[PDB]
């Protein structure tokens, strides 16, 4: 059993 | 302490909110500029809603990704749901028995009356109920409590104290019921 | 001692000890009812009207202060409340206030406000237009002929006790 | 409202200092060590039935990183005011004398996440067997973090847990004793 994890989105530059 | 250099902080937080099981599940991701909630996902409205001025840009340009807006409107079963169910054994289901203890306490304001302790300690999940009696019937006045206490560690405590002006021969009881158990705890303290 | 609030919001009731030490204390309503208070360094409390809504701030314990906080307030939550600290007794009055209006107000008819009141008060009430005329009402409060420039946000100042709380209130005029 | 789990992480300058955490109802699930790229599980059993890709913390951190450099630019070069923690010491159970005990340290409500935490003997500093967490999240954003000492209850023992933090003009030492 593995957790997953939301990736973490770039910013608007 | 040294080193007074000014800070910044980002934090990014997701959070997966459940009812009821799985039946309903809430995504919200949220981003936060030093104490600032900026931009957030909330899985009922949809799409990224800028919290603060500074936080537009970001909720304008992510909401132009579709593809990253159909991610995350999935999430709720990819992620969530698929969470819940990886630690489900250990974490909704954990289950450590409370250790109930009485004494009086050591402080006494004013002699004549009292106050009887009954302390809860290092048991999971919060849910309890700890009630106060006198010779079998209930005390509800004169009953204070901490609440919660969670420790850090998986455990939690809790105080309930009984202010009382005990007769000798008189029972008090302090009872414990919590999910671990399938008969409440006792534990008396005869004056 | 009197303290205003404003429905729905929070308050801070203020306890202060002799010396800057944070020492023994608790809270109870005018029916003599346990609060909130301390035990060594737990913090309990107790069965009341209040249910869950009362807290302190443990921070200023060891600077000799012991206030009651109450949040997401109702009106009945005015009462007395006193602070019994080092053998003093101190006490609070709380008096809770709302004001709202009576979403189709149209041009040339009559606005109306409703104020929210404790028992046992008497307040004044006087609300500004976005224009900047200032009116004037109590436990109600009315405005005649209503204008498109009557539109925004109305500042309300309920007065008692001397003292104020503010309340803003958007209007909508149609026509 | 039955349960919550949250995925925190954080990144700080100019400490360059990040934290990638999971958390159920308030406890720690795991966290990532950064420097050995490894999964901590906060009580070992759960390990034994669940697992993460620490790699993953990793690539979320820098994405976080460059993100806080934007931010910083963004708003001007804003930086964050410093609010102090709320520090309490309490047992995790009633003491007995000569009876294991362990005395917790509860820092809560504080930011930035840095702080300095020393328990203190009789004023003297103990380490042996002490422990902690990492740095807890809060819905208003601000950090929670628990220390730990396991001692043996004596009458004459004074402890203190002191803490250090940007927030605080000078360290704040709270007291415990039976």
């Amino acid at each position: 059993p593995k957790y997953v994890k939301q990736n973490t989105l770039k910013l608007a530059t | 302490m040294g080193d007074t250099r000014p800070r910044f902080l980002w934090q990014l937080k997701f959070e997966c909110h459940f009812f009821n099981g799985t039946e309903r599940v809430r995504l919200l991701e949220r981003c936060i500029y030093n104490q600032e909630e900026s931009v957030r996902f909330d899985s009922d409205v949809g799409e990224y809603r800028a919290v603060t001025e500074l936080g537009r840009p970001d909720a304008e340009y992510w909401n132009s990704q579709k593809d990253l807006l159909e991610q995350r409107r999935a999430a709720v079963d990819t992620y969530c749901r698929h969470n819940y169910g990886v630690g489900e054994s250990f974490t909704v289901q954990r289950r450590v028995e409370p250790k109930v203890t009485v004494y009086p306490s050591k402080t006494q304001p004013l002699q004549h009356h009292n106050l009887l302790v009954c302390s809860v300690s290092g048991f999971y999940p919060g849910s309890i109920e700890v009630r106060w009696f006198r010779n079998g019937q209930e005390e509800k006045a004169g009953v204070v409590s901490t609440g919660l206490i969670q420790n850090g560690d998986w455990t939690f405590q809790t105080l309930v104290m009984l202010e009382t002006v005990p007769r000798s021969g008189e029972v008090y009881t302090c009872q414990v019921e919590h999910p671990s158990v399938t008969s409440p705890l006792t534990v008396e303290w005869r004056a | 001692k009197v303290v205003l609030g404003k429905k729905g919001d929070t308050v801070e009731l203020t306890c202060t000890a002799s010396q800057k030490k944070s020492i023994q204390f608790h809270w109870k309503n005018s029916n003599q009812i346990k609060i909130l208070g301390n035990y060594g360094s737990f913090l309990w409390k107790g069965p009341s009207k209040l249910n869950d809504r009362a807290d302190s701030r443990r921070r200023l314990w060891r600077q000799g202060n012991f206030p009651l906080i109450i949040k997401n307030l109702k009106i009945e939550d005015s009462d007395t409340y006193i602070c019994e600290v080092e053998d003093q007794k101190e006490e609070v009055q709380l008096l809770v206030f709302g004001l709202t209006a009576n979403t189709h107000l149209l041009q040339g008819q009559s606005l109306t406000l409703t104020l929210e009141s404790p028992p046992g008060s008497s307040p004044s009430v006087q609300c500004r237009s976005p224009r900047g005329k200032n009116i004037q009402g109590g436990k109600t409060l009315s405005v005649s002929q209503l204008e498109l420039q009557d539109s925004g946000t109305w500042t309300c100042t309920v007065l008692q006790n001397q003292k104020k709380v503010e309340f803003k209130i958007d209007i909508v005029v149609l026509a | 409202e039955e349960h919550v789990i949250i995925q925190a992480e954080f990144y700080l300058n100019p400490d360059q200092s990040g934290e990638f955490m999971f958390d159920f109802d308030g406890d720690e699930i795991f966290h990532v060590d950064m420097a050995k790229k490894e999964t901590v599980w906060r009580l070992e059993e759960f390990g034994r039935f669940a697992s993460f890709e620490a790699q993953g913390a990793l690539a979320n951190i820098a994405v976080d990183k460059a993100n806080l450099e934007i931010m910083t630019k963004r708003s001007n070069y804003t930086p964050i005011t410093n609010v102090p923690p709320e520090v309490t010491v309490l047992t995790n159970s009633p003491v007995e004398l000569r009876e294991p005990n362990v005395l917790i340290c509860f820092i809560d409500k504080f930011t930035p996440p840095v702080v300095n935490v020393t328990w203190l003997r009789n004023g003297k500093p103990v380490t042996t067997g002490v422990s902690e967490t990492v740095f807890l999240p809060r819905e208003d954003h601000l950090f929670r973090k628990f220390h730990y000492l396991p001692f043996l209850p004596s009458t004459e023992d004074v402890y203190d847990c002191r803490v250090e933090h940007w927030g605080l003009d000078e360290p704040l030492l709270k007291q415990w004793e039976f």
